[PDB]
RNA sequence: GUAAAUAUAGUUUAAAAACAUCAGAUUGUGAAUCUGACAACAGAGGCUUACCCCCUUAUUUACCGAGAAAGCCAUGCAUGGCUUUC
């Protein structure tokens, strides 16, 4: 029934450490994607690739960093209206995918299929799938493209006379496509006479070498085997997931060399340089021009020394790499990423107000007094996203960090991708960073708040490898929820939680009883770690197994998270004269019945707590689409406003110099400003509509 | 070798043409392959159909006026008016006489209004022959008008692919029209002050005709859209920008925001000779907006 | 930003006509014409005779995370609160 047309590859990560391994296939039929991995989803919307068609989705190893991001993309899938979808993997995945259930929310009119390894194909007549299992467990796929032989021969048909413009002729179509010889024109024609040379279809093998175990079993594989040398159908490339290390193997390097020049083996692995995310690189580079320290270059991966040339050529993976596969097999390398920080520069500067406004902050800063107390620069703030809900190009899920000291840091709001802001920001120094963390904290039981606490710990082992410290089970402060199926996925699909230790956020209550003596141990432990004195946790009144934390140190500064909650005066009684306030602010002023309704507070109430609160200033936090680019400005605000933004670096001392920082922000936002002049016009019609 | 591929696509059955000229196939040729070919050829299969349609239907209707006008004679009726005329007519002669006085007049006291044709490197020569047939109507429009407007055609390379056709368009014409063509640019001719750059992406909204402002509007004629082309002109000059009240006074629907070159001069006529907003946007297509905002 | 629809380059209804546009005609009162110019249903890409789709912009509309099972407390077999399981 038909035949496949044009068909297209794409490399959606680079493979790096951090939102690695994920590859995109897509024809007019339908598209499929494989590895989808953890933060797939973000890259996905920012490069404008289509979601809809996306029917079946592939993997290769159980692993979190090609699985950990299924949550995201069902989510999605859901909104859209997509009926059904299925997923090919190890049988433990049907238990996994019970386990999203867990978190998944309300899942309706959706399908979750699942392709088994045992099952014998796919076919669907579009692009076939084979399933190869691997054992020290690992699966790898190799696809064959439809057969199109659909083909007819040019003027000689005329020459035939060929009774056109009837439809008797159309059946006699099939005749020569069949193939089926008939006598026409005093010729016995066969049908191969009028049939372009028939091609049977391109094929591409996909698989995932952790290591020289997986190495070894790849070679004794009678279907590998069936394709190296004269192989039935020939494969057109071959892209392999692997280090360096592994691609560097004399086992490894002369089963390459089997296939011969035929392929082109491109390769991806964490030596691949590239950037994952354009707009984030360009309003990074354009925040730097205000204030070093504050936004700080986003350091990006650079490999050293390319890989050894070897025999077989290494077609290394990029961001946005192409390969169409028909009617032309190519790579259409044309959409790729390129960083042009000058251009990003120059860009911003031209823009009205910006540069004046930029030079009139400079000349109050330096005219301005040193500041006074000598406030030390520990401890740090870095809040990596203050997206609160399905992250977008701009920001991203809700997730911050705290350096206490250089040797003790915090993190809150573990949310999905946070080891990728970790390694956008921080280089090669993540393996520093990663150890230096002592606890995680949990904020109300919600997957966008704990979707990515998984893979930092396995990266955590990592990293504990590079410094060779003894396995320290990090701590974690969350309900008894986040317990019960973490231990489910860690029975079912990847062990994970002997590297984690888990205390209930009951037990941190203000005035809270201790359950058992062990837990009171951990606790312990977990202040004595960070030199904190005092972790209070209060309960807020938005939705079931709901917590904000407040931090005071022996130095004495109190540091106040709230996450989703409204205003409640035990929290202001928690948080007393507290240094400093991170709240949530998802909507504006004036839709207070939606935000009941959604149990989220906005800007108003925001201010009314900080004022309510007595803390010396006051930071927002958790912000929606709506706000694109720029949080709302007014005098009004007290000085102690604080809008926060991609990988922002705050200390005490920056208290007295956040206000200062409003212009410049509305003048880099000139476009975005108009944008959000259009949509209070809109919001005015609206209310004024609803009024009348 | 050339035209025997076009007879094998002929044979095939597709839309084509016959009996084309040589510039037509140097055309076709122009174009890069398969799809653009095709529309090309599809064009000018249908340009022929509708040629060949209106010679039958003109020899249709000259053939009933020939006998009509047989019958006609068969009444031989008489006393006709009884010979007792003012005129002659000749009124397409004085109307024209009457519109060449007022060009002379909106030449030496009208308000000025440019059509800047800087565009010519953003336009495919479909969309330039399409600018020029939208020029044409504009400043047929403008003649006809009670109060014209002093028309200028700046940035108008002699040279230039635009030129080229407005002058194969108007013929001996050209020299005659009561307008200013030159090749400098609206900065040179007028202050800097009194230049107002109409364009459908100023942040600022047109409120009321002035009429000791001088308005510009581009010969850009962008089916590929292109938006924020002639507000980046307008920038690089400095200039300050307008745009048409639409969102104001029409519930848009679904269409382009960006008018014609004729809409946008009849819309202008109608503001300078004191008519109100509504009167104004009465020429803006119906098929794009809904009603006039209440 | 994401899904839907829609896109007539002079206008409208249709699926090609009518009204319009430019050049020439010193027109005997139907010039209510004659000779010409223009004629592209948003922009780009195939593919089987014909069978449609895929993509990019533009306009309008609506916009992201808790099912059941068992044990207890209160209300009038049903409801609210909590505890363990997937
Ligand atoms: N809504 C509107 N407001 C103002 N000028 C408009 C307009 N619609 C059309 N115009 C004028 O008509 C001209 C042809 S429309 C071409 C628009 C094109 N995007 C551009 O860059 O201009 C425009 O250049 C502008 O001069
Ligand atoms: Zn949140």
């Amino acid at each position: 029934s038909g035949g496949p047309n044009t068909v297209y590859l794409q490399v959606v990560a680079a493979g790096s450490r951090d939102s690695g391994a994920a590859l995109y296939v897509f024809s007019e039929f339908n598209r499929y994607l494989f590895n989808c991995g953890e933060g797939v989803q973000r890259l996905m919307q920012e490069h404008k690739l289509k979601v809809a068609r996306l029917d079946n989705i592939f993997l290769t190893r159980m692993h979190w960093s090609n699985v950990g991001g299924l949550s995201g993309m069902i989510l999605t899938l859901k909104e859209t209206g997509l009926p059904k979808c299925v997923l090919s993997g190890p049988p433990q995945l049907e238990k996994y995918l019970e386990a999203i259930k867990i978190f998944s929310g309300p899942l309706k009119g959706i399908e979750l299929a699942v392709r088994p390894h045992s099952a014998p194909e796919y076919e669907d007549e579009t692009m076939t799938v084979y399933q190869i299992p691997i054992h020290s467990l690992v699966v790898a796929f190799i696809c064959k493209l439809h057969l199109k032989r659909g083909n007819f021969l040019v003027l000689k048909a005329k020459e035939m006379g060929l009774p056109v413009g009837t439809a008797a002729i159309a059946p006699i179509i099939a005749a020569v496509k069949d193939g089926k010889s008939i006598t026409h024109e005093g010729r016995e024609i066969l049908a191969e006479e009028l049939c372009t040379p028939p091609d049977p279809g391109a094929a591409f093998v996909v698989v995932e070498c952790p290591d020289e175990s997986f190495i070894q079993p790849i070679c004794e594989n009678a279907t590998f085997q069936r394709y190296q040398g004269k192989a039935d159908a020939p494969v057109a490339l071959v892209v392999h997931m692997a280090p360096a290390s592994v691609l560097v193997d004399s086992r490894y390097q002369q089963w390459m060399e089997r296939f011969g020049p035929d392929t082109q083996h491109l390769v991806l692995n964490e030596n691949c340089a590239s950037v994952h995310n354009l707009r984030s690189h360009k309003i990074q580079t354009q925040l730097n021009l205000i204030h070093p320290d504050i936004f700080p270059l986003l350091t990006s991966f650079r490999c050293k020394k390319e890989g050894p040339t070897l025999s077989v050529p290494m077609v290394q993976g990029e961001c946005l790499l192409k390969y169409q596969l028909r009617p032309r097999r190519e790579w259409q390398r044309d959409a790729i990423i390129t960083c042009n920080p000058e251009e990003f520069i120059v860009e911003a500067l031209q823009l009205p107000n910006f540069q004046q406004s930029v030079q009139e902050y400079r000349r109050s800063a330096q005219d301005g007094p040193a500041p006074a107390e000598k406030r030390s620069q520990y401890p740090e703030i870095i809040f990596l996203g203050t997206g609160s809900a399905i992250p977008m190009k701009i920001r991203n899920v809700s997730a911050t960090l705290v350096n206490i000291s250089p040797d003790t840091s915090l993190l809150l709001d573990c949310g999905e991708g946070t080891f990728g802001q970790l390694c956008r920001h921080y280089g090669d120094q993540v393996d520093r960073v990663l150890g230096t963390l002592a606890a995680v904290f949990v904020s109300h039981l919600a997957a966008d708040h704990h979707t990515g606490l998984p893979s930092i710990l396995l990266q955590r082992e990592r990293a504990l490898a590079s410094l060779g410290k003894p396995l320290h089970p990090l701590l974690v402060v969350a309900p008894n929820q986040l317990k019960a199926w973490l231990q489910q996925y860690h029975n079912q699909c990847q062990e994970v939680l002997h590297h984690i230790s888990m205390i209930p956020a009951k037990c941190l209550q203000e005035g809270a009883e201790i359950s058992s003596p062990a837990v009171e141990r951990l606790i312990s432990s977990l202040l004595r770690t960070c030199d904190l004195e005092e972790f209070q946790t209060c309960l807020v009144r938005h939705c079931k197994h709901a917590f904000g934390c407040a931090l005071v140190h022996t130095s004495g500064w109190k540091v106040v998270y709230s996450g989703d909650t409204m205003p409640c005066e035990a929290l202001v009684r928690m948080g007393k004269d507290a240094t400093l306030l991170i709240h949530e602010a998802t909507l504006e002023d004036g839709l207070e019945e939606e935000a009941v309704e959604k149990t989220h507070s906005t800007t108003s109430q925001a201010i009314s707590v900080g004022m309510r609160m007595n803390a010396e200033f006051i930071m927002l936090n958790h912000f929606s689409q709506r706000y694109a680019k720029v949080p709302l400005f007014s005098p009004n605000f007290s000085e102690k406003v604080g809008v926060a933004f991609d990988h922002m670096k705050v200390c005490f001392g920056d208290f007295p110099t956040m206000p200062k920082l409003i212009p410049p922000l509305k003048a880099l936002f000139a476009g975005d400003i108009e944008e959000m002049e259009e949509r209070r016009e809109k919001r005015e019609l609206r209310q004024v509509r609803a009024a009348l | 070798a050339t035209r025997e591929f076009i007879e094998m696509w002929r044979l095939l059955g597709r839309e084509v043409p016959e009996h084309i000229t040589e510039e037509e196939l140097k055309t076709l040729m122009e174009c890069v392959s398969n799809t653009a070919k095709k529309k090309y050829l599809k064009y000018l299969y249908t340009k022929e159909k509708v040629k060949k349609a209106r010679q039958i239907k003109k020899e249709m209707k000259a053939a009933a006026r020939e006998e009509a006008k047989n019958i006609k004679l068969l009444e031989t009726t008489e006393e006709d008016k009884q010979k007792n005329f003012l005129f002659l007519r000749l009124w397409d002669r004085n109307m024209d006489i009457a519109m060449g006085w007022k060009g002379a007049q909106a030449m030496q006291f009208g308000q000025p209004l440019v059509f800047d044709m800087a565009y010519e490197n953003y336009m495919k020569r479909k969309e330039l022959q399409n600018t020029v047939s939208q020029l044409l109507e504009s400043e047929g429009w403008n003649r006809r008008n009670v109060d014209p407007f002093h028309i200028y055609f700046c940035n108008l390379k002699i040279d230039g692919a635009l030129h080229r056709e407005l002058v194969k368009r108007y013929q001996e014409k050209w020299d005659k029209l009561l307008l200013t063509s030159t090749e400098k640019s609206h900065v040179d001719l007028f202050p800097k002050d009194s230049i107002i750059y109409l364009t459908a992406d100023s942040p600022n909204v047109m409120t009321t005709f002035r009429h000791d402002k001088v308005y510009v509007i581009g010969s850009f004629v962008d089916k590929s859209m292109q938006p924020g082309t002639s507000l980046a002109k307008a920038k690089r000059l400095n200039l300050a920008t307008e745009c048409l009240p639409l969102d104001k006074y029409l519930q848009w629907e679904i269409g382009n925001k960006n008018l014609t070159l004729d809409q946008m001069i009849r819309i202008l006529l109608c503001l300078k000779n004191n008519g109100n907003w509504q009167e104004a946007l009465q020429f803006v297509p119906k098929r794009k907006h809904t009603g006039f905002l209440e």
